């Protein structure tokens, strides 16, 4: 019907309610703050628990995304990349991550977050300078949502601007495209 | 100024009671992330667990969630004061101005609708009355299970209690002379009937 | 600008432009009269400000300390020290660190200069000059954060007595590393670490005691005597000779340096209680109490055994019962009277202690 | 315009931070000036803004050849005090607006640091470090 970029811009313009980014930052920061507080700053497992958060929320969010866009099922990483680059992030967080690091045989790629609205202003302590990610909810959402389009994916963080690296990257390697089910009867 | 889709924000805000139980169960389904197996338990199961867990577990989880809401209010209030700049003073001219500021600004910028009329004893406690309470407009169990429905929602009502408690903090009064309690005693008096049947009331007292 | 006579330390931005401030060359013709002219002006300002109720009080204190510093510059320290007694320590709780450093440094120097300075009074009972001087000294130690250049005050005071407490916090901080474990025959040991970031030099302590309080109320002390604290992070073992077993809550930690005692009283009800278990060692004198093995019907008794008895200079072992009904003593070590205690004094290998059941207790 | 010192004080007269953007004993002079300026707020001598609900800058006094201005945050009780050299001021309206802009930037930095969602509850050392590095980034 239309290009993915045009679809994303059109739906974001006049087909969605809106809320201030700063409030979203405060909410997510308070969540991470409480997680940090009551785990005794054991930052190895807060990552996993935020991953569980992301899986849970994105596994519902995929229904809203598909109900809005009504796209067909994705089949290969080439078109999936186009989708979650140029519509899916635009509808929700109003950003357009770039695609780079195309691995061999088009197996994996990486999302470069030019702007992360989850960390608009953040300064981690020295304890978390090389232990915490603070954005595990994003890749958790990605894994949870892509699980529901019938494709299993391994997604994790490579770098983050908060930790001091040059850019924030999320490798979204695919493991196997699981097939549909069938109801036999014996 | 930049914005985010309201749906994802609402879903994140709702997914705190599942946090509030998952975290506590971790202190006191399985899948491999990349090399190590992490355990995840579904969000809808944890709310049912909170309904039927314990009297002392529930109090701990509610206190934790109130602390979360307190952080929301504490961080949010300074930003609203810098942005909108109300005609308040620090400690106390009158509580009516403070509550008017909360109603006119905080609930605008958190939820999509101004909070409705509020009672006033002029001496002690104030009642903040909201009809249909946006973040639970699509919560239900069954056609017949109505008491179970209401008793299953109550932990979700700690987010605004914490928000109000935080907003009162950093504005004079600390969290020792302020007590706030949410309840479902409100009625749908004459408004059009929405999905959820019962309103929300915040009995908030200061001294 | 025209003369250059410095007033304490306050200097202005040195501008090349000069001012011919010559017509009033009557009140500062010499160097001496200038100081008391400034003092007169400042006193007039102080009197006017002090007649403004209590709505303007900070500038009053600033002007008073300015008067004190001028007195210090004039070398008439007897008035200066008395003037500083009012705000002796005031500018240290409110986080005005440079102000406190300046005022308290000049106070200590003034006290150290004059010959006698035997006795002083601040708001009541006449406090000893040395007793307040050491308080001020120990205050500048924690107040002055300059790492290595605080050694000047240390060298000033070592060459320079009342058993005197202080709030240890701000000088030392201690945390519990690991927990209790047997170290020798009958002494339970616990290792701890204390960081000495306050003082610059090593400390020759005299006694170190860590107190653990039971839920009942009684306490046990883990001791360590004559330990030389090094400048930095150091670990040490605290030994307790007389121990009790069960849950225990930390109470306080005490440093006893020669003349002073630094105490750090912990908060209450932390729910971080540590447990003092029994550790069995083959070479450890102990006494075992239990019901007797061989006995007649209706003839109760106890058996006391002394494992690793061997040679012992002396020992006093006492056994006393507790009442249950909270007003019944359901056992007696005598057929006629009602006793609740036995007191052995001499060494033994095995003895038989009598028993007389009172009513029904099992 | 390079300020001489920047002081932040809360409702309880607790100085958060009196950063000086680095001679040695000028910090004492600036701390004395901040202490003198602290009591100047609650005084009938100066009429504060109390008009249209906007923070208002004021020239509070001149001691030791240091033009020092201050702003009061009515809603929070925060107090900002900023000093300047006499020889660096031309007394122009645009300069007044620039000083107001500097005050606004300092307030924004303070809010951003305070609303950081990793401050535990009240750890003052972290606030001092963060504000100090931010002020180093700005005033340079
Ligand atoms: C083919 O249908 C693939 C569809 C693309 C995957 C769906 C991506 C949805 C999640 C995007 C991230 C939203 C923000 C989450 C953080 C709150």
């Amino acid at each position: 019907s239309r290009s993915l970029k045009a679809m994303g811009e059109e739906i974001w313009k006049n087909k969605t309610e809106k809320i201030n980014t700063e409030l979203f930052t405060l909410t997510y920061g308070s969540i991470v703050a409480q997680l940090c507080q009551d785990y005794e700053r054991d930052f190895n497992k807060v990552n996993d628990h935020l991953y569980s958060m992301g899986y849970n929320i994105g596994c519902r969010l995929i229904e809203d995304f598909l109900a809005r866009t009504a796209l067909p099922r994705c089949e290969n990483l080439v078109k999936t990349s186009e989708v979650l680059s140029k519509c899916a992030f635009k509808i929700f967080l109003n950003i357009t991550p770039n695609i780079t690091n195309w691995s061999h045989n088009k197996d994996t790629f990486s999302l470069i977050l030019d702007e992360n609205p989850l960390a608009d202003f953040v300064e981690l302590p020295m304890d978390a300078m090389k232990s915490l990610w603070y954005s595990n909810i994003l890749c958790g959402v990605l894994k949870g949502s892509l699980e529901m389009v019938q494709l299993d994916c391994d997604v994790w963080f490579v770098s983050d601007i908060l930790r001091g690296d040059s850019q924030t990257e999320i490798k979204v390697k695919l493991n196997r495209i699981l097939k549909d089910e069938i109801p036999i009867g014996e | 100024l930049p914005k985010v889709s309201q749906s994802v924000y609402q879903m994140l805000l709702n997914e705190m009671v599942p946090l509030a139980m998952g975290i506590e169960r971790q202190i006191s389904r399985l899948k491999i992330e990349e090399h190590h197996t992490v355990d995840i338990i579904r969000s809808h199961n944890l709310i049912h667990e909170l309904y039927k867990a314990d009297e002392e577990e529930k109090e701990k989880v509610l206190a934790r969630l109130r602390n979360i809401g307190f952080q929301i209010g504490l961080k949010l209030s300074e930003l609203l004061i810098f942005s909108n700049n109300p005609n308040l003073k620090f400690k106390e001219m009158d509580l009516l101005l403070i509550m008017k500021f909360i109603c006119r600004d905080v609930w605008k910028q958190i939820f999509g609708k101004q909070i409705d009329n509020l009672k006033t004893n002029h001496r002690g406690t104030f009642y903040l009355l909201d009809y249909d309470y946006r973040p639970i407009q699509s919560f239900s169990l069954e056609e017949d299970a109505k008491n179970e429905e209401l008793k299953m929602i109550e932990p979700f009502l700690e987010i605004p209690v914490g928000i109000i408690r935080g907003v009162l903090s950093s504005l004079g009064y600390s969290s020792e002379e302020v007590i706030c309690l949410a309840s479902f005693i409100d009625r749908p008096t004459d408004r059009p009937k929405t999905a959820f049947p019962k309103g929300v009331s915040f009995h908030v007292q200061v001294t | 600008a025209t003369s250059g006579y410095r007033l304490m330390d306050k200097n202005y931005p040195n501008s090349d432009v000069k001012y011919k401030f010559d017509l009033l060359k009557e009140t500062f013709v010499d160097e001496t009269v200038f100081q008391e002219n400034f003092l007169t002006l400042t006193k007039e300002i102080l009197s006017l400000f002090n007649k403004c109720e209590g709505k303007r009080q900070r500038i009053v204190d600033i002007l008073s300390i300015e008067i004190g510093l001028l007195y210090y510059q004039g070398k008439k320290y007897e008035e200066a020290v008395s003037l500083f007694l009012s705000c002796y320590e005031y500018y240290t709780q409110t986080n005005w660190n440079s102000i406190g450093l300046k005022i308290l440094q000049v106070f200590i120097d003034s006290l150290s200069h004059c010959p006698k300075l035997d006795v002083l009074q601040i708001d009541g009972e006449s406090v000893s000059a040395s007793a307040v001087l050491t308080n001020a000294f120990l205050n500048i130690l924690k107040l002055c954060k300059d790492n290595d250049s605080k050694e000047i005050w240390w060298k000033k005071f070592m060459d320079l007595n009342i058993h005197l407490m202080y709030p240890l916090d701000g000088l030392f901080e201690v945390t519990l590393n690991s927990k209790v474990h047997l170290a020798r025959a009958n002494v339970s040991a616990i290792e701890v670490n204390l960081k000495s970031y306050g003082f610059p030099e090593d400390i020759s302590t005299k006694t170190m005691r860590l107190s653990l309080k039971n839920m009942g109320g009684d306490v046990i002390v883990f001791g360590a005597s004559d330990f030389l604290l090094k400048k930095g992070e150091n670990k040490l073992i605290l030994e307790c000779r007389d121990i009790m077993y069960g849950e225990f809550s930390l109470l306080s930690f005490e440093i006893i340096v020669e003349g002073i005692t630094f105490v750090k009283e912990f908060p209450e009800n932390q729910d971080e209680f540590i447990v003092v278990p029994e550790i069995y060692c083959k070479e450890s004198t102990k006494v075992l109490v239990k019901q007797a093995h061989n006995l007649n019907l209706g003839e109760y008794a106890l058996e006391l055994k002394s494992v690793q008895s061997d040679a012992l200079e002396s020992l006093q072992v006492e056994v006393e019962v507790q009442k249950n009904n909270m007003k019944n003593l359901p056992v007696s070590f005598s057929m006629d009277e009602i006793q609740a205690r036995k007191r052995y004094n001499t060494p033994f290998e095995n003895v038989r202690l009598e028993y007389y059941l009172l009513d029904q207790i099992t | 315009l390079r300020p001489c010192f920047v002081s932040l004080i809360d409702e309880s007269d607790k100085p958060i931070l009196i950063y000086v953007p680095n001679e040695m004993n000028d910090v004492l002079k600036y701390n004395v000036l901040s202490n003198i300026s602290l009591d100047y707020f609650e005084s009938a001598l100066v009429e504060w803004h109390s008009l249209d609900s906007k923070p208002l800058l004021k020239s509070i006094f001149q001691l030791e050849g240091v033009s020092v201005f201050a702003m009061l945050i009515k809603q929070t009780g925060l107090k900002i005090v900023i000093g300047f050299e006499q020889k660096s001021l031309s007394g122009a309206d645009d300069e007044f607006e620039a000083i107001n802009q500097i005050f606004e930037t300092v307030r924004k930095i303070y809010i951003r640091v305070k609303c950081n969602p990793l401050l535990v509850s009240g750890d003052e050392k972290s606030i001092i470090k963060s504000l100090e590095r931010k002020f180093d980034e700005l005033f340079i």
